[PDB]
């Protein structure tokens, strides 16, 4: 857990704030992050020859249901209800996706 | 010899496991008489089966394992592969990441179908005595070369079978050489650059390294018995094209008219000697030694001796196509290797047919075994020699 | 100038003050960005490079006087800041290859100061085992050695040491053939010996930081 | 022969008291009301299911050294219905050979082994 020093004053033109989507799931999936692939006894990352472990197959999976998502609701001449449905869909899987890291 | 039949392999194969392969100079050979824990119990085997299925981890506790397991099943082919940290056969055991390799010996393997822009007697899957010349261009080219500059000691050459040679380095500190070294080692002693089906191939700076002399001096020795008198690479139109696209355009029309007059290509050779001795002069970039460097000097593979963990050809082994076995070369007499005198493993079962096991003296088989019983032997007083003292 | 010409590992255990530690600190990080200016404005050939580089090491008293075996100050200081820095520097990439990068142009200066002389004995008693060749057997593969070297003019195998290796330890000059191999050995002059002495220190140094980055917080 | 369909909810099961049970509270669509209505349905006879691992070769527990006899799945069939089940009370069972994956953080233990897979009811110990 790194913490930047902050700033501390008084700022009179605009600040623009940005924050990272899901920076831990996405640590995972990109450097294969799993119970099958790292070497425990900070340990070594798996070599990119490596295969998708469960876990980070599993976020791949989380995500390819968002998009699955998303494409149906870019849908139109959809039930007005639907929407909320995959608007909570969408939720859901934000904070599932965000909350892998915690177990 | 006789025609050899495929469809016959799968009864010879098991016979020739059976009564007639080295199990016991195999054992040896590969445990290096047990310094190590598990030199033989990590070492990877690979056999080629029936029905072109390919397994590759085998693993034996022990000679009697190996036996069981390799007569009970007569792999068609055999390869031999690395030393693992964990056994072969238990590679799944471990964590994924944990199964490596680390030590194998250096592994030489040359073939005559690198040969096929220069060789004008066969095709790329042919072999002749008129040709194979080619291949001692190399055995007194590599094996001085790892002995002379490199120092490498224990060193086996194995007649592959069908179209070149393997050579196995096998000292102590080789085999646990890494992959960067392997590759520098091939690259400086590999000089045709062969590109894109580029002409120019090889080139030489003013400053000749001596390696380079010494294989020149080597290459001189046997090149008139081969490239010039049994090969016959300038004796036509046709022939000589290829030989003139190396050497400057400005010197073409010269050589093509001393070539017209001449009716044999020793003269063409001499005064073609002389007109690049004349250039040289004027002017060096070393033409003559350039064409021969480029048709006599092995041409090697960066991917098999580069990789730590890649799976050759064993010694003793049967050629699947034509039935000759891998045995060890002499290397005291290298011209005299013969590619038409080594055995058959349907002429070596033939003859067991037709007579404490060690019926291999009876067979055509001893004069290699004996060469390879020299070669253990010659590691057996390294290891006392560096050991005990 | 005197044997402070060192590879920096085996960390020290000795105990110092604070005030020791800061102007430590502070000597070592004006050292280096001395070192960069220099480098940045000038060339690594001419006298004015080693003159304003030899003074700045005089003035930041990293060169100096003996003593009693173990207190030689100069020695002392040099260790000790290095180490300090590896922490302040261990942190982030690009500070890490500015430390990198640093780092060696000192050693390659304080190497460039040292007579053909004590380099050998530096090279022997360095890491474990290092060797030259006599003139008698300098002088019987001469024509080879000038054979074998690179686009190096003349065949004059001057009074320059030529040293005897392992040929893997030479392998970026073997794999393309510009040095001489008998016997499995690689015969060497100074300016590649310093080439390969500066392709350890920097794989040795990043793999140091590296290691260091893991146990800062 | 008969089956019917209902939505559950929610779940329980009570180890101390009624051990192998579980009960499903859910929504049946009943057309006598027109409405759906409340329902529980219990499912009993919950094997429990474990794993055991074999070892290499042999070893006597009193002293913690090899004996040299190799152990197959037989020897750890025959150590279990003799050493293991009546020391723990237990009279009824199934055992099945089952090639499993491991990669968790238990010292020792291969990422594929061929375990023993013994099931029996959970009234007993
Ligand atoms: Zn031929």
């Amino acid at each position: 857990g790194l913490v930047l020093d902050p700033k501390v004053g008084f700022y009179d033109k605009f600040i623009l704030l940005l924050d990272f989507n899901s920076l831990y799931p996405s640590i995972i999936q990109e450097f294969n992050i799993c119970f099958t692939t790292v070497q425990r006894v900070i340990p070594e990352l798996p070599d990119p020859s490596l295969e998708m472990g469960i876990l980070p197959r599993e976020i791949r999976k989380l995500v390819e249901r968002r998009k699955q998502v998303k494409q149906l609701m870019k849908q139109q001449d959809l039930n007005p209800d639907l929407i909320l449905q995959y608007d909570i869909r969408q939720k859901a899987l934000k904070l599932t996706a965000n909350s892998m890291y915690g177990c | 010899m006789e025609t050899f039949d495929p469809t016959e392999l799968p009864e010879l194969l098991k016979l020739y496991y059976r009564r007639l392969f080295p199990y016991s100079q195999y054992y040896r050979w590969l445990n290096y008489g047990g310094v190590i824990k598990n030199y033989f119990q990590h070492r990877e085997f690979s056999f080629t089966l029936k029905d072109d299925i390919y397994i590759r981890y085998q693993s034996f506790n022990n000679q009697s394992d190996l036996e069981k397991e390799m007569q009970k099943m007569n792999p068609y082919k055999i390869d031999i592969g690395a030393v693992y940290s964990h056994r072969p056969n238990q590679h799944n055991t471990v964590k994924l990441g944990a199964f490596q390799a680390q030590e194998k010996e250096l592994v030489f393997d040359i073939d005559m179908t690198d040969y096929d822009d220069v060789r004008r007697c066969c095709s790329s899957a042919d072999i002749c005595p008129k040709c194979w010349t080619l291949m001692t261009m190399a055995i007194r080219i590599i094996d001085r070369a790892l002995k002379e500059d490199f120092g490498f000691k224990h060193r086996l050459w194995v007649y592959s079978g069908r179209r070149g040679v393997h050579c196995w380095v096998c000292d102590e500190s080789v085999r646990k050489l890494s992959s960067a070294v392997r590759s520098g080692i091939v690259e400086y002693l590999s000089l045709v650059k062969g590109g894109q089906d580029v002409k120019k191939k090889v080139h030489l700076s003013e400053k000749i390294h001596p390696f380079i002399r010494k294989s020149i001096n080597i290459i001189k020795k046997y090149f008139e018995e081969y490239a010039l008198v049994n090969q016959d690479i300038l004796e036509n139109k046709e022939s000589w094209d290829k030989i003139l696209a190396l050497v400057p355009e400005t010197i073409h029309d010269e050589l093509q008219q001393s070539f017209q007059k001449s009716h044999n290509s020793l003269q063409r050779w001499e005064h073609l000697k002389k007109v690049a001795s004349r250039y040289q002069n004027n002017i060096g970039p070393w033409l003559e030694w350039e064409i021969m460097l480029q048709y006599c000097f092995p041409r090697l593979d960066i991917n098999v001796s580069k990789g730590i963990n890649h799976l050759l050809k064993s010694p003793f082994s049967v050629h699947p196509k034509t039935g000759r076995i891998s045995v060890p070369i002499d290397l005291q007499k290298v011209d005299q290797f013969d590619p038409f005198t080594v055995p058959t493993i349907s002429f070596i079962c033939r003859e067991l047919d037709a007579i404490r096991t060690r019926d291999y003296k009876k067979t055509s088989l001893a004069p290699y075994v004996k060469v390879f019983e020299h070669f253990l032997e010659n590691l057996d007083k390294s290891r006392k020699g560096e050991l005990l003292k | 100038y005197p044997h402070c010409l060192q590879f920096y590992l085996q960390p020290p255990s000795e105990n110092i003050s604070l005030i020791e530690f800061e102007n430590l600190a502070i000597d070592r990080v004006k050292l280096l960005k001395s070192v960069e200016n220099l480098g940045v404005s000038y060339v690594k050939g001419t006298e004015q490079y080693q003159s304003k580089l030899e003074s700045e090491l005089r003035k930041l008293k990293f060169s100096y006087r003996e003593n009693l075996e173990d207190e030689y100050e100069p020695r002392r200081r040099d260790h000790i800041s290095h180490f300090i820095l590896r922490l302040a520097y261990c942190q982030s990439e690009e500070l890490r290859r500015w430390f990198i990068q640093q780092e060696m142009d000192l050693l390659r200066f304080r190497f460039s100061i040292l007579p053909k002389d004590k380099i050998q004995d530096f090279l022997k008693d360095s890491q474990l085992q290092f060797e030259a060749i006599s003139d008698e057997e300098k002088t019987l593969r001469e024509q080879e050695i000038v054979a074998s070297s690179p686009s190096l003019s003349g065949l004059k195998l001057g009074f320059e040491s030529i040293y005897k290796i392992p040929f893997a330890d030479a392998l970026d000059l073997f794999r393309g053939r510009k040095v001489y191999l008998e016997d499995g050995f690689a015969y060497v002059p100074l300016k590649d010996i310093v080439a390969i002495i500066l392709n350890e220190f920097r794989a040795k140094l990043s793999k140091a930081l590296a290691l260091t980055a893991r146990s800062l917080p | 022969e008969q089956v019917f369909h209902f939505y559950w909810l929610d779940a329980y099961e009570d180890q101390y008291n009624q051990p192998g049970v579980v009960f499903l509270f859910g929504k049946v669509w009943i057309e006598s009301a027109e409405t759906h209505v409340s329902c529980c349905v219990m499912v009993k006879n919950i094997e429990r299911t474990l794993y055991f691992l074999p070892r290499e070769m042999k070893i006597d527990l009193n002293t913690g050294k090899e004996t040299g006899t190799p152990i197959s799945m037989k020897d750890v069939y025959e150590e279990f219905d003799e050493k293991i089940a009546t020391k723990y009370k237990i009279m009824k069972f199934k055992s099945k050979p089952v090639e499993k994956n491991y990669a968790f953080e238990i010292p020792d233990v291969p990422e594929k082994s061929e375990y023993l897979e013994v099931k029996y009811s959970a009234e007993m110990p």
